[PDB]
């Protein structure tokens, strides 16, 4: 739900100025935001929590 | 006129200001 | 693109040195360099021989987005200024108040091929951002086409069915005969006439009613109660294109070039846009758009509106003065009062102006400006912001044609310098945001043609109504258009409307809203499965081609430039940030 | 940086080397050999007349005669017209 | 950004660059791996269809 | 076939070109390698005959080799393989 | 305006990196003490301002402002200068208020300025200070804008900036429509020779005016003929008085660079038309007639200085001499017997100005060069020529050569023998690309200089001179240029308001001796005591015919413009009129630039930067992102390796282009190796 | 003074009655000086012929339709206006066409008197139905230019004197533009690209020669003031 | 229909300007005809102007002359206002010498055979006691406008100053048509062309040279056959 929230949130600004950006230009950025994950369990493999 | 060799430039001014423009390099 | 010869002689100096050695104009290349550096008049003919079919890259600094560098075949032009095509000025965002454009030069065969194929101007018409064309006509030629395509009732030599002692005397056997009757002072260009076209494609209505099965137009004939000007304008558009019979607002020209770029190949769009520029200029001179002080009319009932709102204001001032409401409440009340006064003054102005006024013509055609600039010209400047941001409750009540007074000018300067410094800082901050975004998303390049995934987001796509109607969502073209369908589209256990993996442009959306299902699960770069960059079916149609994106495209930098480019056009606000720092 | 390559002198010098090699190839084998060994075209170290006569089996004075003849030959405009413009 | 701070912990970890991004190949003068620099296009062989060589 | 006659750098029409290749990047490297082969042929023309062949279509009066390459593409006269 | 300028960035002042945007903003204690219109338009908005017209500085450094105190509705003449706190003590009303010339504000509720900046209609008794005038808030350069009260503040800002960038032409005609602030601003600028004491002119010349004071003594005012200014322009001073006139103490005696009969004159008056003509005047572009080129209407003189020295070295000393090694004789025809060119020689780009040679030393020679010297008999010629060549794109005559010598006992620096300066001057006519602007920020380059035949002419056959654009007027909000244009046509053709059936209605507020005016009479609308659009409307109905009975311009202000190109009349009448436009100092010949191969930088091997050297354009990061966004990888590889830093690759590209071979494969750029050596020097093992 | 560069002229036959003429090079800027004059002399100067009034029975005052036939009155009018016919009789001659029974009317169903000659007999004008009958009395005259509908100078009782516009000009559509051939060495010489489209009465090159003749007579007017005045000579050819 | 061949009748208004009225043309033709004659008249009438001057006391253009009131570029701008009709295409040289106090008129130029200065009332410069003005003037034929023909391309010496020249004896041309356009279709323009010359040639000669140029160019379109 965050990328569906965040795409609406940026496009709320550009629609206010009447400027059209297609959503696939914003969805690429939010794809690059949510890549990583935090570590809560190392299991037994090398990941500092 | 206020300057003795001025060309006559006929003005549209409706007012009449008392203080003439100072010696602009005074600062 | 034009090129000054005194600069192209210094660009192409090794090419021209080899070429003038090969014609034996100099013995060795040392004497060739001497001949160039003393500019002997063989070298201009050799440079003309050398330049032809060898593109050059033109950059206007700064390069905000992808269309800030565009390649052009040069041609030699005297003088010392780079002559530039009038349609790429929006693409560069270049005016002619002294802007300087850098000229680079490709050398290799690969570099010349890239400038000939990729970066040529005619192959870059649409936006990378939203697919609307940037080579669309603008400020001057839009007014030209608007005057050329408008229709004036009661014009010169109209069609009137004047049965009774004579026929109608408005029909014309040919556009050529109408052209002769227009050149002689009989026909006006914009009078409604009944021509007999044989060389234009009719609209779908008349094509269905007359032929339907085979409406091939080079042969047959038909009649069309249009103006002359719409015929003269539709002659610019290609042969397969139907008749338009409209009034060329800038919206309608954008829609025509959008459809024409979507359907026809790229060379036809380039030639048609060129023809539109030429006809637009030639009919922009004859339109008679001039600005005089007699062409700026203050509304005659302005004193009534300002007197009534002064009487509205002084009661609030009295109640604050002898202590009913406090300072913040009286400032809010006066702000409300003068906003009502401003809207009333602008309404009186808009109903007052006749539609052939050049100022309201420029405003209403879509050429330039909005109505607030006319309301500040004649009418009322309105409220002015403080250095803090609050509105001065006085406010300026004078129109610029009537000429401001001293204190009203001194109030206005606050808002003007505030907005101008805001534009400077906003340009710097948008440069920062574009750089940071490009540095983030540079890894995203289209590597696989298809990830063959099965996930994908759902688009709203025209939610319902209380009457059961599928009212169209306003922001479809920025969200749903040009995306490949991740799932199918079936309705009420009927047949499938759109199968999986369709580009989903306009007619599939028309079929979707006809069949009446709103949400579709479309594919996206959010749910793509390839690790090294996104696939190609998830990214969908690239806006700058009209076709599906290629297997090597750099979609990350295109996306980041498209986000951070219009940040210069982002107002701050009218806490919650609502501008560029939002 | 005046110490850097002027980048037209390099292609000029290579073209000068080509034109000079053509003009030397107008000569005979003994003449071009004597000229190249006299001016050090092959190695950068120009050997003198006694070493040239030693590699040619003859006197240094015969080599001086040959060098005088070739410098007379080269001074003709038939060879000089495409070399005068290189200075 | 933070050219000091990014550099030093890369140097501590002995982190090896892979030269497969986009800002890397711009720096080192190699072809970028996007557009006309990927190996789908950069290894194109072009041969003239010997029926056309039969014409010449 | 309603397109007007192209002129200068836009001949051959790029949309008639792009039916031959997949994407325009393939078209660029196609034209570039043919232009390098043609320029090699012009530099191996005066010396002895070697493996470099071309130009197949009739060259212009003084044509760039890249333009002869692109017209050779448009003539359907070359074959190629990607990577 | 470069004096009397307030600056806000220095030692202890605010730097730009620490600049707060609050200091950028004006606020109502600048009224009279600073000018909100005039400021730089780049990134230094609001920091650099300008003083007002009437401002004054207290002995502590606070900025005074003169006000007329009013005692109980009687506006006095005790012009009391006031600082900001004392302005906040009292209330201040405005000069454009109804006054019966007995004090006695007619309206009781008067506009006024409170302390915090409020504007209230206080009853007309508590008012204790009036302004001295209108236009007190404005600077000097903005007070020369006519119809200021109709412009937006952005375009008035641009007009006030670009009025400071005009170049002085060769004719310099005074403007038709102006303000009052031209004569005073010229005689106070110091670039007009002013007669100190009254008397009779004994003798004029082009070099001197010897005046004769009334008590015996004479005095010669020497001229300043063709001086080069600090930015390379003209500085001529022709005298305007005659051989037997009388002058008074303070009379203008010599018009300077941008003057005409004393008053300021930055441009010329030009017939203008506001139609969009054939797309050449698109997006602020301006087309011109050829009459400006033919009649030298817009022609600036630009005087450039060149200089070279002769200093000593370890190998001896440099030698200015006519003999130059490895040089021909047709280039040595301009030179005299001892170096420098003769005064009056027309030089081109790349010609010898000062023949100056240095001792070079002794280097080994390449064997090819050695045998060519053996073939053509030329010696080693141990001196190396580094002469002063006039650089690229500069030409024109040679005005004067000032040579300073160590042997002539002059003040040269240490170890320098002969210093010699050469002043080359040209006559830059107008051309396309040259920046032009009116006085309202309506700037723009010259689109195309049309021939005089295919230019729209009136019914009189007068062709217009420039053609502006329509769409630049409304959306920029400066119809001050339109009002100036209408008033320019009125002052050009002259008028005579017929007061035969009484004085008409609009003319009653209008002063006397303006109801009739001769053609080409100069008028002046001041900044805020302006022209009153109703009165201007009444003027344009009542102008007088040209030579025949022929009224070219109707009451609205539009003439029936025929077309010069095709020949049919334009189907709607078009606003024409007379306009003042200046030649701005952004000409093309200063701005054009190109480089195929020039110098290179020292540490990294990049090409240089700027028109002074050759230099190439900065292919920065955003250009790189655009080239990546096209997908053009090969062109980016060329631009970043074999046009800047692949140091073998540069000469390989040059050799392969000249020989006609393929462009070779690029290698590793030098700036990357420099980065690699830096990281290696920072004790980071970078393998 | 000599021209210093002789302007040439060379056609380009697109169709049988449509040719693109160029004239290059010209002095700056002469392309508009002569091309606009050549356009107006192409249109409003070549004497041809057209129909002016058509007398058709059946139609008396109801100008809508003709009984028996398919197409209405106005379609027959704007078909007959585009009827190329060449005429030598300077007075307005009158022509007839008549047909009985159902079937299409060609233009060749007309019959001319002496002197008048139709150039496209295989042109459809009308279609007769249900044993309908057509009788249109044409009035063919020769004129210049393109006159509009001449109003009824005759009486109202001459009901088939209802007028049409009369496209007298044998040319139909003349467009042109200038160019900028070789601006460097020649210093901006102009090239005039004419484009003339005629009806098939005369050829476009005959149209251009006749317009050159009438224009050179119209300017021989101004030449016959001081014939011994120094103009600009082109020279030989 | 109507043939009624057009005619060109003359009407002298003043000495230098005169009206030429042409009638009766085809309708919608008079504007084009008058424009074509105006564009030729205003551009391509051959004349003569002073191409280059030579003052003894100067060496270049941007200096002063010792004693005269103006300077050399002002004397250049004044001499550019001259009007002089040469008769032969070789460049003749007139002379202008003046010493002593007195304003120098244009009448003081002594012209050689052929040439004639057409207005003595031009203020060239003005002098005094120490002033002495001596200046050569080269008058050359030509047509249209030329810019400054350079001192580098010509082989002239240092003392030669090149001037711009405007070889144009015409001064101001307009027209106004009288479109009859009556309801009887006997319609005809009536072009009243108006030539003003700069006192060098008569307007009869101006219109005759314009007609000669147009007859020469339009017969090219008459000579495709
Ligand atoms: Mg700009
Ligand atoms: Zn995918």
């Amino acid at each position: 739900e965050v990328q569906i929230h965040l795409v609406r949130e940026v496009q709320e600004v550009y629609r206010a100025q009447g400027v059209s950006i297609h959503d696939k230009h914003i969805e690429v950025i939010v794809r690059q935001m949510l890549r990583r994950v935090t570590i809560i369990d190392s299991g037994s493999t090398e990941f500092l929590p | 006129n206020s300057v003795p060799g001025a060309p006559n430039r006929v003005s549209f001014a409706k007012l009449r200001e008392p203080l003439e423009v100072p010696g602009l390099l005074d600062v | 693109c034009g090129l000054p010869k005194l600069m192209a002689l210094e660009l192409f100096k090794p090419f021209v040195m080899k070429r003038l050695v090969d014609l034996n104009h100099a013995q060795n290349i040392k004497s060739a360099k001497r001949m160039v550096e003393r500019q002997r008049p063989q070298v201009w003919d050799v440079l003309e021989e050398v330049i032809a079919e060898h593109p050059v890259l033109l950059n206007r600094a700064p390069t905000l987005h992808r269309l800030g560098i565009q390649a052009f075949e040069p041609m030699l032009v005297e003088g010392k200024a780079i002559q530039l095509h009038p349609l790429v000025c929006e693409a560069f965002n270049a005016d002619f108040d002294g802007d300087q454009m850098a000229v680079h030069l490709p050398l290799s065969a690969e570099a010349q091929a890239e400038a000939r194929i990729l970066m040529l101007s005619s192959n870059n018409i649409l936006s990378p951002a939203s697919g609307r064309p940037l080579a669309m006509p603008r400020l001057d030629m839009v007014t030209g086409l608007y005057y050329l395509t408008t229709e004036v009732p009661g014009d010169t030599g109209e069609y009137q069915p004047a049965s009774g002692d004579h026929p109608e005397t408005g029909v014309y056997s040919s556009p050529a005969e109408a052209i002769m009757a227009a050149d002689r002072g009989v026909l006006s260009v914009r009078a409604k006439i009944k021509v007999r076209l044989t060389q234009l494609r009719p609209p779908v209505e008349i094509e269905a009613e007359l032929f339907g099965h085979s409406g091939w137009q080079p042969g047959d004939a038909w009649m069309a109660e249009t103006t002359l000007g719409r015929v003269m304008f539709n002659e610019l558009l290609p042969l397969g294109y139907p008749f338009v019979n409209k009034q060329m607002h800038k919206k309608v020209q954008a829609a025509i070039i959008n459809d024409l770029a979507e359907r026809y190949p790229m060379i036809v769009v380039a030639q048609t846009v060129d023809k539109l520029k030429d006809a637009g200029f030639y009919w922009a001179t004859r339109s008679g758009v001039t600005v005089s002080m007699a062409d700026v009319l203050v509304p005659p009932r302005k004193k009534e509106i300002l007197d009534h709102y002064e009487e509205r204001a002084d009661k609030v001032e009295k109640q604050f003065q002898r202590g009913a409401l406090n300072h913040d409440e009286r400032n809010e009340a006066l702000v409300e009062i003068w906003k009502e006064a401003t809207d009333e003054v602008g309404q009186a102005l808009r109903e007052h102006y006749p539609d052939d006024n050049p100022i309201i013509t420029i405003v209403d055609s879509g050429a330039t400006g909005n109505f607030t600039q006319t309301r500040t010209l004649a009418g009322m400047k309105g409220l002015v912001t403080n250095p803090k941001g609050e509105f001065i409750p006085r406010p300026v009540k004078s129109s610029f044609r009537e000429g401001l007074t001293v204190l009203e000018y001194f109030i206005n300067t606050h808002g003007a310098r505030k907005g101008l410094a805001d534009t400077a800082l906003r340009t710097a901050d948008s440069g920062y945001l574009t750089r940071r975004l490009v540095d983030v998303s540079q890894d995203v390049i289209v590597r696989e043609h298809d990830c063959q995934t099965e996930r994908g987001i759902v688009v709203e796509l025209a939610e319902r109504a209380p009457d059961g109607t599928l009212i169209r969502d306003p922001y479809i073209e920025t969200s749903a258009y040009a995306r490949t369908l991740g799932t199918d589209a079936v309705d009420e256990a009927g047949n499938v409307i759109v199968e999986r993996g369709q580009d989903l442009g306009d007619p599939e959306i028309d079929a979707l809203l006809a069949a009446g299902i709103t949400q579709v699960k479309v594919r996206s770069v959010l749910t793509c499965a390839t690790s090294t960059g996104v696939c190609a079916t998830c990214y969908g149609r690239s806006m700058a081609t009209g076709k599906l994106v290629d297997i090597g495209e750099a979609v990350g930098i295109v996306a980041a430039q498209s986000i951070g480019e219009p940040g210069t056009q982002l107002t701050m606000r009218t806490d919650i940030t609502g501008g560029l720092p939002r | 940086d005046s110490e850097a390559v002027v980048a037209v002198d390099a292609v000029s010098f290579t073209l000068l080397q080509d034109q000079l090699q053509s003009v030397l190839d107008t000569l005979s084998e003994r003449e071009a050999g004597v000229v190249r060994l006299r001016f050090g075209l092959t190695d950068g170290q120009p050997r003198t007349l006694d070493e040239i006569g030693q590699v040619y089996g003859v006197t240094r004075e015969r080599i001086r005669q040959i060098e005088s003849k070739t410098m007379s030959k080269l001074r003709h405009p038939s060879r000089s017209q495409v070399l005068r413009d290189y200075l | 950004q933070e050219t000091t701070r990014v550099l030093t912990d890369a140097a501590i970890n002995c982190r090896s660059d892979k030269l497969n991004g986009l800002k890397e190949n711009v720096i080192i003068g190699k072809l970028i791996p996007a557009g006309t620099g990927i190996n789908r296009y950069r290894n194109i062989a072009v041969q003239p269809t010997e029926e056309a060589r039969a014409a010449a | 076939g309603g397109y007007d006659t192209p002129l200068g750098i836009t001949n051959p029409p790029i949309d008639e070109l792009l039916d031959r290749v997949s994407s325009k990047y393939a078209l660029v490297i196609y034209a570039a390698k043919r232009a390098r082969q043609i320029n090699d042929y012009y530099n191996q023309l005066g010396e002895g005959i070697l493996e470099y062949v071309g130009p197949l279509v009739e060259p212009g009066l003084q044509e760039k080799p890249l333009s002869i390459a692109l017209r050779e593409i448009h003539a359907d006269l070359l074959e190629h393989t990607e990577g | 305006t470069h004096k009397r300028r307030l600056l806000a960035l220095g030692p202890g002042g605010l730097s730009r990196e620490r600049a707060g945007l609050e200091v950028r903003d004006v606020h109502p204690s600048h009224y009279g003490r600073m000018c909100p219109i005039e400021t730089p338009e780049g990134p230094n908005i609001g920091l650099i301002g300008s003083l007002s017209v009437y401002a004054r500085v207290n002995p502590f450094g606070f900025i005074e402002t003169p006000y007329r105190k009013v005692v109980d509705g009687v506006v006095s003449d005790e012009i009391v200068y006031l600082t900001a706190d004392e302005e906040d003590r009292h209330v201040v009303a405005q000069a454009n208020s109804p006054i019966d010339a007995d004090g006695r504000f007619v309206e009781p509720r008067v506009l006024v300025r409170r302390k915090a900046g409020e504007v209230e209609y206080v009853p007309s008794s508590e008012v204790d200070y009036m302004d001295v005038s209108p236009r007190q808030m404005v600077s000097v350069a903005t007070a020369m804008i006519p119809f200021l009260e109709h412009d937006d503040a952005n375009r008035a800002l641009m007009g006030a900036n670009m009025q400071r960038q005009a170049v002085p032409l060769v004719r310099s005609e005074a403007p038709l429509v102006g303000t009052g602030m031209e004569l005073r601003a010229a005689i106070d600028a110091g670039d007009v020779v002013v007669a100190e004491e009254s008397g009779v002119i004994e003798e004029v010349s082009a070099d001197y005016i010897t005046v004769m004071h009334d008590n015996g003594t004479r005095r010669t005012y020497r001229m300043r003929k063709f001086a080069r200014s600090n930015h390379g322009t003209c500085a001529n001073q022709c005298p305007i008085v005659d051989a037997g006139d009388r002058v008074e103490a303070g009379q203008v005696i010599a018009d300077g660079p941008c003057t005409d009969d004393g008053e300021m004159a930055l441009g010329k008056n030009l017939l203008v038309a506001i139609m969009p003509w054939e797309g050449h005047n698109y997006e602020d572009a301006i087309i011109l007639s050829n009459r400006l080129v033919e009649e030298d209407v817009l022609t600036s003189i630009h005087i450039e200085e060149h200089e070279i020295d002769a200093r000593d070295t370890k190998l001896g000393a440099e030698e200015i001499t006519r003999d130059i090694p490895n040089i021909s004789d047709e280039v040595l025809a301009d030179l005299d017997e001892r170096g420098i060119v003769r005064i009056g020689a027309e030089v081109r780009d790349g010609d010898i100005l000062v023949g100056k040679v240095t001792p070079k030393g002794e280097t080994e020679l390449t064997p090819e060069e050695r045998l060519l010297r053996a073939i053509f008999g030329e010696k080693a010629r141990e001196v190396r020529d580094t002469s002063l060549k006039v650089p690229h794109g500069e030409s024109g005559k040679v005005i004067g050569i000032r040579v300073f010598s160590r042997e002539d006992e002059d003040e040269l620096p240490a170890g320098v023998n002969e210093l010699v300066r050469v002043y080359v001057a040209q006559k830059r006519k107008i051309s396309d690309g040259d920046k032009l602007a009116g006085r309202h920020g309506n700037k723009g380059v010259i689109g195309k200089i049309l021939p005089v035949e295919d230019m729209p002419f009136l019914a009189d056959g007068t062709p217009v001179d420039i053609i502006l654009n329509t769409h630049g007027v409304p959306r920029r909000m400066n119809i001050g240029q339109i009002l100036e244009t209408h008033l320019g046509w009125c002052a050009h053709s002259g008028w005579k308001v017929d007061a035969a059936k009484g004085v008409p209605d609009w003319a009653a507020r209008l002063p006397d001796e303006l109801l009739e005016a001769q053609p080409n009479a100069i008028v002046s609308t001041p900044v805020f005591d302006g022209a009153q659009e109703a009165e201007l409307q009444g003027l344009l109905s009542c102008t007088l015919p040209n030579r025949d009975g022929d009224v070219l311009v109707d009451a609205d202000g539009k003439a029936m413009l025929f077309d010069g190109r095709s020949g049919e009349p334009f189907p709607y009448p078009v606003t024409v009129g007379y306009m003042y436009i200046m030649k701005l100092h952004h000409l093309v010949d200063d701005k054009i630039h190109a480089r195929s191969t020039g110098p290179y930088s020292m540490i990294t091997q990049q090409p240089l930067g700027g028109k002074a050297q050759f230099g190439g354009q900065r292919f920065g990061e955003m250009e790189c992102w655009a080239m990546q966004a096209y997908g053009a990888a090969y062109t980016l590889q060329e631009l970043l390796t074999i046009k800047s830093d692949d140091t073998v690759g540069r000469v390989k590209v040059y050799e392969a282009i000249v020989k006609g071979e393929n462009i070779p494969e690029p290698g590793i750029p030098e700036s990357f190796k420099v980065l690699l050596k830096e990281l290696q020097s920072l004790c980071l093992n970078v393998e | 003074m000599l021209i210093s560069q002789r302007p040439t002229l060379s056609e380009d036959v697109l169709t049988d009655n449509r040719s693109q003429f160029v004239i290059e090079p010209l002095e700056p800027g002469f392309g508009y000086t002569l091309g606009n004059s050549l356009r107006r002399t192409l249109l409003s100067s070549i004497p041809g012929a057209a129909v002016t009034s058509i007398r058709i029975d059946g139609v008396l005052h109801e100008f809508t339709t003709v009984p028996g036939v398919k197409e209405d009155v106005t379609e027959i009018i704007l078909n007959l206006k585009s009827l190329v016919v060449s005429s030598e009789e300077d007075e307005p001659v009158t022509m007839y066409l008549r047909k009985q029974g159902p079937g299409e009317v060609t233009a060749g169903d007309i019959v001319p008197p002496a002197g008048v000659t139709v150039h496209n007999p295989g042109m459809h004008i009308a279609t007769l139905n249900d044993k309908g009958k057509l009788e249109v009395e044409l009035v063919v005259e020769r004129g210049r230019g393109y006159v509009p509908a001449v109003q009824n100078r005759a009486s109202g009782a001459e009901i088939g004197r209802i007028p049409v516009d009369s496209i007298y000009s044998p040319v139909l559509k003349v467009t042109y533009k200038v160019d900028a051939t070789r601006v460097e060495q020649r210093t901006d010489f102009d090239k005039l690209i004419l484009d003339v489209e005629t009806k098939n009465s005369i050829s476009p090159r005959d149209a251009l020669a006749s317009a050159g003749k009438t224009l050179v007579e119209l300017f021989g007017l101004a030449r016959e003031l001081n014939v011994e005045a120094e103009g600009i000579e082109i020279g030989p050819s």
